[PDB]
């Protein structure tokens, strides 16, 4: 009946994905920035 | 069949879902 | 404070979360 | 107390994102395939 452990598992999974999304976002902003410097 | 969930945890899960919804599309669409 | 959730809906939400976990990293990591 | 509408909202949001992820995946596999043909 208490599904806390399942929901907390989903929070951990989604928060890990969100951390990865923001790191990818910052890496893409950085990559675009470096190409303007190269070109 | 129903299960019990902490309101604060469902609010947190909602926050995580809304964050993927807000930032993932711009990356995937270029 | 607790709220009630349908077990089938939590199972479906789990399926959706596991699918983003399985396919999103390969795209984001190149 | 009944949080069905919230959870179903999350299912719809995540399933939309999953549809977008698989479409992006197929578009990336297609893009890589076309570059081998061009080169
Ligand atoms: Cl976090
Ligand atoms: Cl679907």
């Amino acid at each position: 009946e208490d599904a806390t452990n399942v929901v907390r598992g989903l929070i951990v999974e989604l928060s890990n994905l969100n951390r990865l999304i923001m790191g990818t976002h910052r890496d893409l902003e950085a990559f675009k920035r470096l190409n303007y410097r190269k070109t | 069949e129903f299960v019990k969930v902490r309101k604060k945890d469902l609010e947190r899960l909602t926050t995580e879902v809304m964050q993927i919804r807000d930032f993932l599309p711009r990356i995937l669409n270029g």
